[PDB]
RNA sequence: GCCCUGAAAAUGGAUGGCGCUCAAGCGUGUUACCUAUACUCUACCGUCAGGGUUGAUAUGAUGCCCUGACGAGUAGGCAGG
RNA sequence: AAAUAUGUAAGAAGUCCUUGUUACUUAAUUGAACGUGGACAUUUGAAUGAAGAGCUUUUAGUGGGCCAUUUUUGGUAAGC
RNA sequence: GGAAUACUGCCAGCUGGGACUGAGGACUGCGACGUAAGUCAAGGAUGCUGGCAUAAUGGUUAUAUGCCGCCCGUCUUGAAA
C-alpha cells in the first residue's frame, strides 16, 4: 500500500479495579504509517482475545531498524489470505534485503498471482533462514550456487528524442 | 480642549504600555511551551530507561476540516456538521476532544477529515485566516485591538493570548473557539496524494482520523 | 482596507506579537538542546528485538 | 455553495418607514430619527417603533383610560403620551388637569380635556420639553378588541364568531349546534 | 387506470421546514378535567384566601 | 378489509410476563401519587380496566388529576407536525414512578449540600456535570510483566 | 490465477475510434502532471442585514457613506421599471 | 435477546425553614392546591450550534409521479 | 567505542526567477527604525523612459480557424423524438 515500515506496538487494555496492569501484551505488524498501524493491532487482538478498540489501550509504538540493512538475508515466510472460495496457506520463500524489504516484494507478488488485495492476506511470521541448503522451494535455492554469473541478452536503450540515426543495436 | 499634546500622548502612552503587557505575557508563554515538550520528551526517555514505558495523554483538541459536498448528505450527518459550525467544503475549525464531541465525530466521518494539529499548525492559522466575530460581521483579525475589544471581558487582552486558549484548552475555550470565524481553507497545494478521496485514512483515503498527520494536509491549504 | 497577512510582510508581523523581535535575535527555532546520559534500559531491547 | 441554516435573503419583517403618504407625518419621523439614533433612551425607539404601524395596530384610546392611568399610584403628575387618536368616552365626569400628548385629538378629546385643565399637545412640543421622555407616561389602545379579530381562526369546539351576515333564527343554529339537530358543533 | 395507493415519502420532510413546535406549556396550566370534588374547593381555598391577603395589608 | 382496531397489534404487547403471571402484588397501590409527578406508562393485562391505547407505552407524562381509584396524565403527542397536549386517566396499576427523575432529586441537594461547604471554605463550586473527559499521561509498568508475543492463527477447519 | 473448450442468428460495426501483446491487457504501490459554473484572494452588479451622517453657503436624510454575507430553480407569490 | 430507531429529565414556572385559607380528606390546624416572611445568582447547577425567539391573517399552485443504496411483499423473472 | 547519514517535524533562516491585480482618492488607526529632527516596506502604487498621435488601440459587421452547440410551445414520471 506504500513504502513498508514494519512496527511493534504494546497494548495493556484498560486496568479495571480489581486487575490493574493485567497483561501489557505485543505484536509485530507490518503497514505504512503509524496511523495504520494502531489499527492493524486492534484488528489482530479482536480475533484472539476478548478486547476490543474500545476496550484496549496503545502503550508503545516503535520501529525495528534493520540490524543489518546490507546483507543479503534470506527469509521464509507463511500467508494465509482469504481467497475467493474460502482461505488457504503457503509457504513461499523470497530474500530481497530485509523484512520490510521482503513484505513489499510479497505483496506485489502475492497480489499479482493470486489477486489478493492487501486487506485480505494475513502474515504468519517472518524469520531469517539460517543456514544455507534448508529452503525447499527451487525458485530461490537456485541462486545460491558457488560463483554464478549469466549475461543480461537483448539490452534495449532508452531513446530520448523520437528519432535515432544508426538503427541502435541490442549488444551488452 | 486642545486636543493636541494631552490626550494623543496619553494614548499612545497607555498603548505603549499594553504591548509591554502583552510582550511580558509572551515571555510567559514562550518558557511554558519549551517546558512543555522538554518535560514530556524527557519523561518518555526515562520510562525506557526505567524499564517501563510511557503513555502520554492523549490530544485535547482536534482540527476538523470538511471533505464531501453539500449535495446527497442524509440528514442525521447534515445536522451534525451545521452544529460543527461546518457549512462548505474545505472549511474547519478546532473541536475539543471530549466523550460528548468524540460522538459526532465517529458519526460524520464520511465527510471530514480531521486529526491531532500542532502549534506550528494553529500558529499561522490565526496568523493567516483569523476573522472574528462583531455582531456576525466577520472581519479579519489584524490588529491586536479588536480581540480585547471583544475577549477582554474574558480576559484574553492580546491574539498571543487567544492562540494559548485555542491550543492547551483554557477554562473558558467553547467561546474563544466560538469567537472565531470557521477557517476557510483553499485546495491543497501538493494534491490531496490518493486516488480517491472517499476512501478511510487507513484504506488508502482522505477521511477519517489522521491523527498527527492532518498538519501536513493543513499546511497546504493554509 | 486590505489584509497583509503576517509572516510576510514584516511590518504587520511587528504590529502583533512583540516578542516576534526579541524572538528572532535569539533564534528560539534554532535553539541547541542538552544532551544526557540516559540509555536505554537493557531489559527494554530485547523486547524491541524478540520475535 | 453554501449550506443554509436559515432562508437567505430574508427580510426584517418590520416597517422600517411608515407606508402612509403623509407630508407631515414624515416630519414627525424625521425629527425622531434623529432623537432615536442620538439620544441612548428607549422612549424615543419605541414611539419611533409605534409611529410607523397602521390604523389597526394603532387603535383609538378613550380618554377614561387615561383617567385610570392618573389614579395608577405614584403617576399623579407624569405626563401622558400615546400614538394616535384619543377619543372621548360618555361614562367619566371627573378628570384630573394633567397634561395630554397625542397625534389628533378628537372633537370630544378637545373639549374635555381642555376644561379640566389640561392641554392638547402634539409629539412635536413634548420634544423641546422632554426630549428622552422625562416623567413620561405610554399607553396603547386595546387591540383583540376590534370587530374583525373575534372571527379569526374558527373551528369547532373554538367558538370564534363565524362571518355570517344576517344573525337570528334560521341563521347558523341548526345541525351543527344543538345536540338535539344532529350534533353539537 | 391504476394510481399509487398511499407513500409516507417526503413527509417528515415536509413537517420539519417549519421546526416541529414545542407544545409550550404556560405557567398555571388549564384545569379542564380536574376533579369536580377539589375544583369546588378550589374555588373557595382562593376566595377565602382573597379577603384574608386583602385584610392582612392595610 | 383491514382491522384498525382500538387493540390492533398487540400480540406480544399486552403479554403478562413469563412465570410472572397472576394477581399483580400490592405494592403497586400503596404508593402515593401526587400532582405534578413524573411517570411511566407500563400498560398491565391483568385488568382491562383504565389502560391505555397501545400507541401509549413506556411514553412518560406529568400527573394533573388524581381522583379516586385512578390518575390523569398527559401525552405530548406527535401527531402531523405539532405536538398536541392530550390528556389521559390512567389507573394506578397501569403506572410506576419514572425513577429517572428521582436521580435529579438527590443531585440537587448533593449540589446543595457542598453549596454550603463552598461558601464556608470558598469559591471552588465546580458543579457543572463534566463529560468523559480524555485520559491523563500514565506510566506502565514490566516489572513482573513482560510482553508477551502474538501472531495471527493459521487457518484449520476443526469441524 | 490468466488463458483455452464449454460459447449458436439475422441493415457491414465495435474496450468511444485508431490501434495496442517483457502492450496502450491483468493485479499491486510510487510519484509528477491536465482541469469545473467546486475552494481560495481581488474588482464590479444586485439583494439582505447591521450601523454613522441635520452643521450651514450649496442641491436631494422617501438622500450620502461604512461593514459583512449571500445570488440556481418549473408551478407560484411579491417588488422595482 | 441484539444493532438502528424511540419516550422523558438535565431545574428560578427550582429547593429549603415558619405560617394561612378551604364547604375536600383525615381520628387528629393531620393530609392536598397556592400564596404570605428569609436564604440560595452567574460553572443558577451536561456537550455543540443559534443570518434572533414566538405569534397572527390571507391566498396562488399541489393533490397522474418516477429513480437509486438499504429492508421487504406478490410473481420464475421483468426497464413488472 | 564513536559519529555522520537516512525519515519526519520546526524556525517570528537567508534568498533567486515567473504569472494576475493595484481596487480605493486630503489629514485623522495600531506600528517599526532613530534620545534627537525625521523616515518607512505601517488603514490597497508611485518614479523614469520612449513610439505613434490616428484607424495606430478599439467597436460593429462579413468570412476563416480550434472547440462547443439537436426547432420552438405544450401536456407528461419522462422528448430533439
Amino acid at each position: 500500500m506504500a513504502h513498508f515500515k514494519e512496527y511493534q506496538v504494546i497494548g495493556r487494555r484498560l486496568p479495571t479495579e480489581s486487575v490493574p496492569e493485567p497483561k501489557l501484551f505485543r505484536m509485530r505488524i507490518f503497514a505504512s504509517n503509524e496511523v495504520i498501524a494502531k489499527s492493524r493491532y486492534w484488528y489482530f487482538l479482536q480475533k484472539l482475545h476478548k478486547v476490543k478498540k474500545a476496550s484496549g489501550e496503545i502503550v508503545s509504538i516503535n520501529q525495528i531498524n534493520e540490524a543489518h540493512p546490507t546483507k543479503v538475508k534470506n527469509f521464509g515466510v507463511w500467508v494465509r489470505y482469504d481467497s475467493r472460495s474460502g482461505t488457504h496457506n503457503m509457504y513461499k520463500e523470497i530474500r530481497d534485503v530485509s523484512r520490510v524489504a521482503a513484505v513489499e516484494t510479497l505483496y506485489q507478488d502475492m497480489a499479482a498471482r493470486h489477486r489478493a488485495r492487501f486487506r485480505s492476506i494475513h502474515i504468519l511470521k517472518v524469520a531469517e533462514i539460517e543456514k544455507t541448503a534448508d529452503v525447499k522451494r527451487q525458485y530461490v535455492k537456485q541462486f545460491l550456487t558457488k560463483d554464478l554469473k549469466f549475461p543480461l541478452p537483448h539490452r534495449v536503450q532508452k531513446s530520448t528524442k523520437t528519432f535515432s540515426y544508426k538503427r541502435p543495436s541490442t549488444f551488452y | 480642549a486642545e486636543q493636541v499634546a494631552a490626550e494623543r500622548a496619553a494614548r499612545k502612552a497607555a498603548n505603549k504600555e499594553k504591548r509591554a503587557i502583552i510582550l511580558e505575557r509572551n515571555a510567559a508563554y514562550q518558557k511554558e511551551y519549551e517546558t512543555a515538550e522538554r518535560n514530556i520528551i524527557q519523561a518518555k526517555r526515562d520510562a525506557k530507561a526505567a524499564g517501563s514505558y510511557y503513555v502520554e495523554a492523549q490530544h485535547k483538541l482536534v482540527f476538523v476540516v470538511r471533505i464531501k459536498g453539500i449535495n446527497k448528505i442524509p440528514p442525521k450527518p447534515r445536522k451534525v456538521l451545521q452544529l460543527l459550525r461546518l457549512t462548505r467544503i474545505n472549511s474547519g475549525t478546532f473541536v475539543k476532544v471530549t466523550k460528548a464531541t468524540l460522538e459526532l465525530l465517529k458519526l460524520i466521518e464520511p465527510y471530514v477529515a480531521y486529526g491531532y494539529p500542532s502549534y506550528s499548525t494553529i500558529r499561522q492559522l490565526v496568523y493567516k485566516r483569523g476573522f472574528g466575530k462583531i455582531n456576525k460581521q466577520r472581519v479579519p483579525l489584524s490588529d491586536n485591538a479588536i480581540i480585547e475589544a471583544n475577549l477582554g471581558k474574558y480576559g484574553i487582552l492580546s491574539i498571543d493570548d487567544l492562540i494559548h486558549e485555542i491550543i492547551t484548552v483554557g477554562p473558558h475555550f467553547k467561546q474563544a473557539n466560538n469567537f472565531l470565524w470557521p477557517f476557510k481553507l483553499s485546495n491543497p497545494s501538493g494534491g490531496w496524494g490518493v486516488p480517491r478521496k472517499f476512501k478511510h485514512f487507513i484504506q488508502g483515503g482522505s477521511f477519517g482520523n489522521r491523527e498527527e498527520f492532518i498538519n501536513k494536509l493543513v499546511k497546504s491549504m493554509n | 482596507v486590505l489584509k497583509k497577512n503576517p509572516l510576510k510582510n514584516k511590518q504587520v508581523l511587528l504590529r502583533l506579537n512583540p516578542y516576534a523581535k526579541v524572538f528572532a535575535a535569539e533564534k528560539l527555532g534554532s535553539k541547541k538542546a542538552e544532551k544526557t546520559g540516559t540509555k536505554p534500559a537493557a531489559v527494554f531491547t530485547e523486547t524491541l528485538k524478540h520475535d | 455553495g453554501i449550506d443554509h441554516t436559515s432562508k437567505q435573503h430574508k427580510r426584517s419583517g418590520h416597517r422600517t418607514a411608515p407606508k402612509s403618504d403623509n407630508v407631515y407625518l414624515k416630519l414627525l419621523v424625521k425629527l425622531y430619527t434623529f432623537l432615536a439614533r442620538r439620544t441612548d433612551a428607549p422612549f424615543n425607539k419605541v414611539v419611533l417603533k409605534a409611529l410607523f404601524l397602521s390604523k389597526i395596530n394603532r387603535p383609538p384610546v378613550s380618554v377614561s383610560r387615561i383617567a385610570r392611568a392618573l389614579k395608577q399610584e405614584g403617576a399623579a403628575n407624569k405626563t401622558v403620551v400615546v400614538v394616535g387618536t384619543v377619543t372621548d368616552d360618555a361614562r367619566i365626569f371627573e378628570f384630573p388637569k394633567t397634561t395630554v400628548a397625542a397625534l389628533r385629538f378628537t372633537a370630544g378629546a378637545r373639549a374635555k380635556i381642555v376644561k379640566a385643565g389640561g392641554e392638547c399637545i402634539t409629539l412635536d412640543q413634548l420634544a423641546v420639553r422632554a426630549p428622552k421622555g422625562q416623567n413620561t407616561l405610554i399607553l396603547r389602545g386595546p387591540r383583540n378588541s376590534r370587530e374583525a379579530v373575534r372571527h379569526f381562526g374558527m373551528g369547532p369546539h373554538k367558538g370564534k364568531a363565524p362571518r355570517i351576515l344576517s344573525t337570528g333564527r334560521k341563521f347558523e343554529r341548526a345541525r351543527g349546534r344543538r345536540r338535539s339537530k344532529g350534533f353539537k358543533v | 387506470a391504476k394510481s399509487k395507493n398511499h407513500t409516507a415519502h417526503n413527509q417528515t420532510r415536509k413537517a420539519h421546514r417549519n421546526g416541529i413546535k414545542k407544545p409550550k406549556t404556560y405557567k398555571y396550566p388549564s384545569l379542564k378535567g380536574v376533579d369536580p370534588k377539589f375544583r369546588r374547593n378550589h374555588k373557595h381555598a382562593l376566595h377565602g384566601t382573597a379577603k384574608a391577603l386583602a385584610a392582612a395589608k392595610k | 378489509g383491514k382491522s384498525h382496531g382500538y387493540r390492533s397489534r398487540t400480540r406480544y404487547m399486552f403479554q403478562r410476563d413469563f412465570r410472572k403471571h397472576g394477581a399483580v402484588h400490592l405494592s403497586t397501590y400503596l404508593k402515593v401519587y401526587k400532582v405534578g409527578d413524573i411517570v411511566d406508562i407500563k400498560a398491565n393485562g391483568s385488568i382491562q380496566k383504565g389502560m391505555p391505547h397501545k400507541f401509549y407505552q413506556g411514553k412518560t407524562g406529568v400527573v394533573y388529576n388524581v381522583t379516586k381509584s385512578s390518575v390523569g396524565v398527559i401525552i405530548n403527542k406527535m401527531v402531523g407536525n405539532r405536538y398536541l397536549e392530550k390528556r389521559l386517566n390512567l389507573r394506578v396499576e397501569h403506572i410506576k414512578h419514572s425513577k429517572c427523575r428521582q436521580e435529579f432529586l438527590e443531585r440537587v441537594k448533593a449540589n446543595a449540600a457542598k453549596r454550603a461547604e463552598a461558601k464556608a471554605q470558598g469559591v471552588a463550586v465546580q458543579l457543572k456535570r463534566q463529560p468523559a473527559q480524555p485520559r491523563e499521561s500514565r506510566i506502565v509498568s514490566t516489572e513482573g510483566n513482560v510482553p508477551q508475543t502474538l501472531a495471527p492463527v493459521p487457518y484449520e477447519t476443526f469441524i
